């Protein structure tokens, strides 16, 4: 029992805490993601490994079901509560209506959970912003995003983390449908876009794709060297 | 200052100002006095007519807790109706559990503990009321009690609440009290109200009189007021 | 005695303050300032 | 100013300023006038409009077959006390199979509004209830306050510039007992017309009248059947 | 109450807990005491001064038993001591109702400090202002433990709390040794109590309880007056 | 032990006319082998266009009547209008189901005009099911009245019989004849026959006496 | 009444109407309402006063700040 | 800088609900007009990026089959009010076999418009327009976070709410028709927005007694722009 409101109105007409927690999203690592017509792709950046330690526990890309894939920003612990909550809800949806969960349904569950988590009393908001990518029945690939206010929102390409607007400005002059024609070109599109991110020496780039008929398959750290090689070869034709 | 906010913090000399503030909030109200003869208790309340403001008979501050128990409230008004609802509720449980009429000594104590309970916590404020308690019983006599906003409760032969408190009790002790019958006292209480409160402050005032005793068979009721009219006739003989 | 307050006027004080500050400079005769004031709704005369 | 924040905190002068601020919220609403004869009780209200295309905000509302109330102040505290008001009337109708007398129902309201004026974290109810109805002993006109001091009056007015509305009443309060309904009503709306600027009065869009009577259930008229009452008036002098 | 439940003890910007540090200041201004574990039993000794000649001495007690083999003294403030005594009295019984066996001395200090640590983290209360000394000869070897208002606990061969507790700390380091007897331990416990006491030391100025393997025992003022020969 | 139910009697009849509705009932309130009273009508004017009848256990009849009268007022203060005939029948079905595992013992018939000025009769059961019919008879003498109105009003089992609509005056003597025949064979059918007629102009009542045995 | 001595008052003015609507003022503020009501009549050039003149002076001394408070009643 | 959420002003109004009306001002604009033939309604989407999918941002949301809605303000706070208003119409039909009227919907909505507190939160930050056709013909209502409920003939709210209401009083009368009111609304829209009017910036919603639903698929939208 804690009967005390945290988030109230300001004299200029705004909330404090919602526009006060979005800076914590801005202090997280970057993770981008685009969609094609057959294969979606999303890649986190800024791995920053300690070069002598484990790495299978610092995973920033997980899955709620065999259709839906996750990527977020912000702080680590708040994502763990949201993810392990949403694994229950997408599985309890199948205990009800027997379809697999549509990707629009699970985003409304997260945004409504995060909204009443700001509306209530004595509760800090979350400080994360997730990317929700899935290719449902009928095979239509699409992606969404969240916000600490709790507004689910469909894009075609997204960039979050420390340096979001710069990568979004890079995709702003990159509206080509020809890059969404070939699958490996779309993967090279993200690798070129993540090269505009911080240092990106082929080692801090962890990308993962989904061919809409298969679980998430992370590319090995040899195709990352291979795709950065052909991106350097494609950049050599500037003369 | 700095210590007078809550009712749960002591001052650095040893008192509580929230109780001190609510005491003189009772002081700003009009005058209600009380007195007892050898076989009854007589109440008297001055009531102020502002300009018209009501049908006469409105919001009378002489309440009626039990068949043999009466009130005479002053101070804030809305909390006085709350204490009347507590006191009517308390006398019903004594009737239901123990099967006879409530003694006035217990009824003063049960209410004063309830008034005390709102002086300990920061969640609620102290009451801004003070009142009287009059009763009569053939096995007990006539008793008259008095409760402050702090919760101190004991007896009197006569008392006064309001603006005119000390100036109104100087002439109460001038009377005799033992040998008097209350019907003589009914026209006595009229002049103490009528002497005090010159019309410089408020031009229009009006007098109520409540009356329980041996003549009323222990039951509490108002005086026959429009009947017999010897309050105002005998009071206006104070012209010189 | 008097508590006089100074607000951001409405839409036409700005056009007039335009005609105060941009009378006194060397400009083209093709002025218009209702176009200018509708582009800055919340502004002080210092910002003008 | 630091002791003027919560309802619980007394003043060093002994005046809880939160109630004194709630009295100001009643003075912002539109004016209304209620009065009674020996055999009838009529309250007349004045409406306002938010804009020209917007409809006028209604004031009088039916509660029971003899009790109807007027309103002033907030609208949340209006409907919150209204739902409590309709509830208590049908309870004694369900239990005792009789209508409530008007006097002891209002005593339930002062008990209802008492608790949020004493405990922490609870505002008082900013509300301006004028109450009219029959018990078994005739008409009654009641008024309330956010301090919960209900008054058994004979003619009052609450809201914005009711100062001038009261002044008309005492110089005609002696006439308010023998006259019947046709001039009892138009005595009342002669009092509203001094709560106005001197260029508009009552033009069948802003006035409503509720009447409760002996052989008459509480009936509300609005802007179309008010027009028989609005004839036979003198203009304002100057 | 209402349901506020917020803890009034938070971290410093330096990274410390301020109210716990202030509660230890009230412990250090308490009455001095000492406890010595010497190879067959534990000796506890306190410093009980009546402020006037009008007080009664057989009424208020300091060496307090918990079980027939567990005793407990303190150095801090009086009224807060009697709270967690009655808590520990009851807490020793639910071990005995379940296990039908007298509770070990290490087992209380797990549980009494768990009451005391959670009580600091809880909402709307101050911490205690009492440190403890707990003794008992469970399973042959005796024990001597010391808790504190910070919730922690230790295990001392010999220690001292109260006023001049660092002066008696240097005294016990030099005077005491590895092994002694029970009778030698009482002699040096008064010797460190005479270090900081007032002038006259009688049967009412001090009060001593001991443990044996025969059980916990509190000394009467007769034998304390009898042991007062060859004082300190 | 304490059994909470008992049978009281009574017989209710309703006929949906073309532009009217006739509701009839007796006035005997009996229990066991004895008569409590001879004046106890089962008609209840809910609105100006709706009359309900309640039979069965009389203690539930007094309770269920007062629940509906409250919810009519709760509708009007919330919606600024009155309920229709079918809206009351839809509301009553949820009320009867709300005590599914401790039921009322009440047979209900609602008659009255619709929103087009035609007779509507809704029959009920003690658990909550309902339907719209042209005529129903409920109560103790319900079995002695249903097959006769099948012949007269329903025009069933007759060869070369035309289908004339039932007029108002022909329906009046049909009601007055069936309660005479019901009073001969039923012991619960009483003395006074309260007849309520709901038209588009108001509700008329009428009382006809029967045999007093 | 004291500070209305020098000024030209129209003799249809009840001070009791004024004293009932001048709520919670002091002797300085009641003087200020009388001063402001003279100049308001000087704005439109009227010589004598009215009840409206004092009521507008009360609105100035109380200093009502803003608008759009219309969601009441 | 931390005062009560439940405290009257010293002037006497309120503290926080006055700030709630200010929060409507930073939302997009919307126009709804009640005609005797039906209720038309309009809104601006305020597209930020071409990467953003346009139809995922909605403002017209159906409540019942014959009742529309329009929101401006905080988005997911309005999504709480939409879900309740859908349910409480279904409680009405599955207890009475009739449709809840357009006025009586908003009575249930505005009950918990002001019920924030500790026992038994903050006030909401969205203003709504409710159109619909019922037994009293087509209706149009307007509410606010302060619970003040009112009927309007043609109300326009949002960021440009002041200049909309001034221009709307010029062009409105009682004897309007449907398509006349539709093209008159978008003239006000292109004056108050900053981008070019196209098939993506706005959307309409028109309910009729005849055409009982609101039905505004795209490229009917381009049909009206080429006719203006």
């Amino acid at each position: 029992s804690y009967d005390r409101a945290i988030t109230v109105f300001s004299p200029d007409g705004h909330l404090f805490q919602v526009e006060y927690a979005q800076e914590a999203v801005k202090k997280g690592s970057t993770a981008v993601g685009v969609r094609g017509r057959d294969i979606v792709v999303l890649g986190v950046e800024k791995k920053s490994v300690a070069k002598l330690q484990d790495e299978r526990t610092v995973r920033k890309i997980c899955a709620l079901d065999d259709n839906v894939c996750m990527a977020f920003a912000g702080l680590t612990a708040d994502a763990r509560i949201v993810i392990n909550r949403a694994r229950v809800e997408c599985q309890s949806h199948r205990l009800t209506v027997e379809d697999p969960v549509t990707v629009e349904y699970i985003t409304r569950y997260i945004a409504s959970l995060k909204q009443r988590y700001t509306q209530s009393n004595g509760r800090r908001p979350f400080g994360i912003s997730a990317l929700i990518v899935g290719f449902d029945f009928d095979g239509t690939p699409r992606l969404y995003q969240t916000d600490p206010s709790g507004t689910y929102h469909a894009w075609k390409a997204n960039a979050i983390g420390r340096g979001a607007k710069s990568v979004r400005e890079f995709l702003e002059k990159n509206y080509t449908d020809e890059a969404i024609e070939t699958d490996d070109l779309t993967i090279k599109l993200v690798i070129k876009a993540l090269l505009e991110v911080v240092q990106s020496g082929g080692k801090n780039i962890e990308l993962a794709v989904m061919r809409r008929d298969q679980s998430l398959k992370i590319l090995n750290p040899e195709e990352i060297e291979k795709y950065v090689a052909e991106i350097e070869k494609e950049k050599e034709e500037n003369e | 200052t700095g210590y007078d906010l809550s009712a749960s913090t002591f001052s650095p000399d040893g008192r509580v100002f929230q109780v001190e503030y609510a005491m003189k909030a009772v002081e700003n109200s009009s005058t209600a006095i009380g007195i007892r003869c050898k076989d009854g208790v007589v109440f008297g309340v001055e009531k102020l007519v502002l300009s018209k403001l009501y049908e006469e008979g409105s919001n009378k501050r002489l309440f009626n807790v039990d068949r043999h128990v009466g009130m005479a409230v002053a101070g804030l008004l809305a909390d006085a109706r709350s204490l009347a609802d507590i006191a009517r509720e308390e006398a019903s449980n004594f009737r239901s559990n123990f099967g006879y009429n409530i003694p006035l000594k217990h009824l003063a104590d049960r209410v004063a503990m309830y008034v005390h309970a709102y002086t300990l916590y920061s969640a609620v404020r102290p009451f801004g009321c003070s009142f009287m308690l009059g009763s009569y019983s053939v096995n007990d006599g006539a008793q008259l009690y008095m409760i402050d906003p702090s919760g101190v409760s004991y007896g009197y032969w006569g008392c006064a609440i309001g603006k005119a408190r000390q100036a109104a009790k100087t002439e109460i002790e001038k009377l005799q009290m033992k040998e008097m019958t209350c019907r003589d006292i009914v026209k006595e209480v009229a002049k103490i109200i009528y002497i005090v409160h010159d019309e410089v402050k408020d031009k229009a005032f009006e007098l109520e009189l409540s009356w329980v005793g041996e003549l009323t068979n222990g039951r509490h009721e108002i005086v026959p007021k429009d009947i017999r009219e010897e309050a105002e006739k005998y009071a206006k003989e104070s012209l010189k | 005695d008097r508590k006089i307050e100074f607000s951001l006027p409405d839409l036409e004080g700005r056009t007039h303050i335009f005609k105060i500050h941009a009378r006194s400079m060397s400009v083209e005769r093709d002025i218009r300032f209702e176009l200018l004031a509708r582009l800055c709704p919340n502004s002080t005369g210092a910002e003008i | 100013n630091q002791y003027d924040n919560d309802v619980t905190v007394w003043s060093p002068q002994g005046r809880i300023h939160q109630i004194e601020y709630a009295m100001e919220a009643v003075k912002q609403g539109s004016a209304t006038v209620g009065l009674k004869s020996k055999t009838h009780a009529v309250l007349v209200a004045l409406k306002r409009a938010q804009s020209e295309l917007a409809a006028h905000q209604k004031k009088i509302l039916h509660v029971d077959n003899h009790i109807g109330i007027s309103i002033a102040g907030l609208t949340a505290d209006a409907r919150l006390l209204c739902n409590f008001m309709r509830q208590e009337c049908l309870d004694s109708r369900f239990v005792f199979d009789r209508p409530l007398p008007v006097s002891r129902l209002v005593s339930l309201i002062g008990s209802k509004t008492q608790i949020p004026t004493q405990r922490y974290g609870r505002r008082p109810y900013g509300v301006g209830l004028l109450i009219a109805g029959y018990d078994d002993m005739g008409p009654h006109i009641f008024q309330t306050c956010p301090s919960a001091n209900y008054f058994d009056c004979r003619a009052m007015s609450i809201g914005a510039r009711s100062q001038s509305a009261r002044t008309y009443l005492e110089r005609h309060m002696s006439e308010f007992m023998e006259c019947n309904l046709n001039e009892l009503v138009k005595h009342g709306l002669r009092a509203l017309r001094e709560t106005l600027p001197a260029e508009q009065d009552l033009t069948t869009k802003n006035v409503s009248i509720g009447i409760v009577g002996k052989d008459l259930e509480f009936t509300i008229y609005d802007d179309d059947d008010v027009s028989p009452f609005l004839e036979g008036l003198e203009e304002r002098p100057q | 109450e209402r349901g506020y439940s917020f803890s009034l003890t938070t971290f410093s910007p330096s990274g410390k807990l301020v109210q716990i540090e202030y509660a230890l200041a009230a412990v250090a201004g308490g009455a001095p005491s000492v406890g010595i574990k010497a190879a067959n039993g534990v000796v506890l000794a306190t410093e009980k001064k009546q402020k006037s000649i009008l007080y009664d001495e057989r009424s208020v007690h300091k060496v307090e038993p918990i079980t027939k083999h567990i005793g407990l003294v303190y150095s801090g403030m009086g009224p807060d001591y009697r709270v967690l005594v009655h808590r520990a009295r009851k807490l020793a019984q639910q071990y005995y109702l379940v296990y039908q066996e007298p509770i070990p001395t290490a087992q209380l200090v797990q549980r009494v400090a768990s009451v005391m640590q959670e009580y600091t983290q809880s909402g709307g209360v101050r911490p205690f202002g009492v440190s403890l000394l707990i003794c008992g000869w469970n399973e042959g070897r005796p024990y001597l433990f010391q808790s504190d208002p910070s919730g922690a606990y230790f295990a001392w061969k010999a220690t001292a709390m109260g006023k001049n507790y660092v002066n008696g700390k240097t005294f016990l380091e030099k005077r005491y040794n590895e092994d002694l007897e029970l009778e030698d331990a009482i002699h040096t416990a008064i010797l460190t109590l005479k270090e900081s006491f007032e002038g006259q030391m009688t049967e009412d100025n001090i009060e001593v309880g001991i443990c044996n393997e025969a059980g916990f025992r509190r000394l009467t003022p007769t034998e304390v007056k009898d042991y007062l020969a060859a004082i300190a | 032990r304490f059994s909470p139910y008992v049978f009281n009697g009574g017989t209710i009849l309703a006929i949906a006319g073309e532009d009217f509705a006739i509701v009839a009932s007796d006035t005997r309130l009996s229990e066991g082998f004895s008569i409590h009273t001879r004046d106890s009508p089962k008609c209840y004017k809910l609105t100006d266009k709706t009359v309900i009848g309640c039979s069965g256990f009389h203690g539930d009849c007094l309770t269920l009547t007062k629940i509906i009268e409250a919810r009519l007022k709760m509708y009007k203060h919330s919606n600024n209008k009155a309920m229709t005939t079918g809206a009351i029948a839809a509301m009553l079905s949820t009320i009867l189901y709300s005590r599914r595992f401790f039921p009322y013992y009440v047979y209900n018939i609602i008659g009255g005009l619709d929103e087009e000025g035609k007779g509507a009769v809704y029959s009920f059961d003690p658990v909550g099911s309902y339907q719209r019919d042209s005529f129903k008879a409920g109560g103790s003498a319900s079995a002695m009245l249903q097959p006769l109105l099948d012949n007269q009003v329903g025009f069933k089992n007759m060869q070369n019989v035309e289908h004339v609509p039932l007029s108002l005056d022909r329906a009046m003597r049909l009601v007055k004849d069936v309660f005479i025949s019901a009073a001969e064979r039923d012991v619960y059918t009483g003395d006074a026959l309260r007849i309520c007629i709901v038209t588009k102009e108001g509700i008329r009542e009428e009382t006809v006496s029967l045999r007093k045995d | 009444q004291i500070h209305s001595r020098k000024m030209n008052v129209s003799p249809d003015v009840n001070y009791e109407e004024l004293a009932r609507c001048t709520d919670d003022f002091n002797g300085a503020q009641c003087k200020a309402v009388c001063v402001e009501a003279g100049m308001i009549a000087l704005r439109r050039g009227a010589t004598e006063l009215t009840h409206e003149d004092y009521m507008e002076g009360i609105l100035e001394v109380q200093a009502k700040k803003k608008a759009n408070l219309q969601y009441y009643a | 800088y931390d005062r009560g959420v439940n405290t009257f002003s010293p002037e006497g109004r309120l503290f926080q609900v006055e700030y709630a009306i200010e929060a409507i001002k930073l939302g997009s604009t919307a126009i709804g007009i009640q005609t005797s033939e039906g209720v038309c309604l309009a809104v601006e989407k305020r597209i930020t990026s071409p990467l953003m999918e346009p139809s995922s941002i909605e403002k017209i949301v159906e409540i019942d089959a014959h009742i529309g809605c329009a929101m401006s303000g905080l988005i997911a706070d309005a999504k709480t009010l939409i879900d309740k208003a859908r349910v409480e119409t279904q409680n009405h039909w599955f207890t009475y076999n009739e449709t809840m009227t357009v006025e009586s919907v908003t009575q249930a909505v505005s009950n918990l418009a002001l019920q924030f507190g500790e026992e038994d939160s903050r006030p909401f930050g969205v203003a709504l327009l409710f159109g619909g056709v019922d037994e009293k013909g087509p209706q149009l209502f307007h509410m606010d976070p302060s619970g003040t409920f009112v009927q309007c003939d043609a109300r326009a709210i949002g960021s440009a709410s002041e200049g909309a209401q001034s221009s709307l009083q010029e062009v409105y009368h009682k004897s309007m028709t449907l398509k006349e009111a539709i093209k008159s609304s978008l003239i006000i829209l292109k004056q108050v927005m900053e981008e070019k009017l196209n098939a993506t910036n706005i959307e309409l919603a028109t309910v009729q007694p005849g055409q009982n639903f609101h039905m505004f698929t795209k490229e009917e939208l381009e049909e009206v722009i080429k006719d203006i």
